[PDB]
């Protein structure tokens, strides 16, 4: 049993080795940049957020898959090292965000609004510099 | 897989997902802010959807309130998958529109998507002086044939903020009953 949670914690940090890698990372960072235009900071949400939030599902889920199967990993140890208290901790909060967000639509919602704040602040910069 | 993911929550077993469901008017998002504590009196109808954490009696309620209007409810069932309690606000005082909310409670409780969940009929604007009773309410949508789940009509008044936490009383105490009885499934 004790070699078989040492296992568990190989599994725990190679999922934290995968969400802080590129294979993960930058499909998100696209998907993020390219569907938060819509999401405006205002407490009341779209109809169509939720069919965003539906695609980002499906993202996050086609990722993990690939990921789990190149990797050699099965579901069930998947699910044993996502409940060990080592996945907390051997991750941060940052690199949490994007995959809480997948079960999470609050959470979802402030990142794409956040990353739309940012986008159309730099767009006005850019604006305010050609004159 | 998306589910598994919910492992990593602080603490996923106190969170409920709570759908408020009504026709336009009813009185869901009043309703929804008394329950945040927040101001009731700048609410226009919701043309999308607002949630609000609530934490009451041990638990985090995440409630979804969705807008109303006819446009509004061929998208409802975008909502219900992973529901725990189901909300069912109808105005005690729109005698009008009993006939619709009957046909949207009934089609609600005959969705494949929302089995076993158990469902909290809020007769609410009771404050009015031409508000129908809870009894009468509950006898016109004949309540006492629904199966297959636990409910629960509760008399109250968003605006007034009266019998609402009597509603959510009933909630808390059946955070668990869905899973209970899809288990027995
Ligand atoms: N007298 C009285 N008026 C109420 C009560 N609850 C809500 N109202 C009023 O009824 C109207 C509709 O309220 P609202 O919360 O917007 O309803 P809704 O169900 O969210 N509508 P929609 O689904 O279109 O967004 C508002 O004028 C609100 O003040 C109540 O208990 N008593
Ligand atoms: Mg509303």
């Amino acid at each position: 049993a004790a070699e078989e949670e040492d296992e568990v914690e190989w599994v725990v940090e190679s999922i934290a080795g995968f969400l802080r890698g590129p294979d993960w990372s930058i499909p998100i960072l696209d998907f993020v940049e390219q569907k938060c235009e819509v999401f405006d900071d205002e407490e009341e949400s779209k109809l169509t957020y939720t069919e965003i939030h539906q695609e980002y599902k499906e993202l996050v889920e086609k990722l993990l898959e690939s990921y789990l199967k190149e990797i050699g990993i099965n579901e069930d140890q998947f699910q044993e090292a996502c409940t060990s208290p080592l996945a907390k901790t051997r991750t941060s909060q940052a690199i949490l965000q994007p995959v809480l967000a997948a079960e999470d639509f609050t959470i979802f919602k402030a990142m794409m609004v956040q990353k739309n704040i940012e986008m159309q602040l730099q767009a006005i910069r850019i604006i305010q510099e050609r004159n | 897989l998306l589910s598994i993911l919910r492992k990593l929550k602080s603490a996923p077993d106190q969170e409920v997902r709570i759908l408020l469901l009504g026709l336009d008017n009813a009185g869901k998002t009043t309703l929804l802010k008394q329950l945040a504590s927040e101001d009731i009196s700048h609410i226009t109808p919701t043309q999308g959807f607002n949630i609000k954490s609530v934490q009451s009696q041990g638990f985090k309620l995440n409630v979804w309130d969705i807008g109303g209007q006819r446009k509004i409810r061929p998208y409802w069932r975008s909502y219900f998958e992973n529901t725990d309690i189901l909300i069912y606000v109808i105005d005690s005082a729109d005698r009008k529109r009993f006939e619709e909310t009957g046909q949207e409670l009934t089609e609600l409780l005959e969705e494949e998507k929302l089995s076993c969940v158990p469902v909290l009929i809020f007769a609410n604007k009771q404050d009015l002086l031409t508000a129908a009773p809870a009894s009468e309410i509950a006898e016109g949508l004949n309540l006492h044939t629904i199966r297959d789940r636990v409910w629960q009509i509760q008399s109250c008044s968003a605006l007034t903020g009266e019998g609402v936490q009597d509603g959510m009383n009933w909630v808390c105490k059946n955070v668990n009953a869905k899973k209970k009885l899809e288990h027995h499934h």
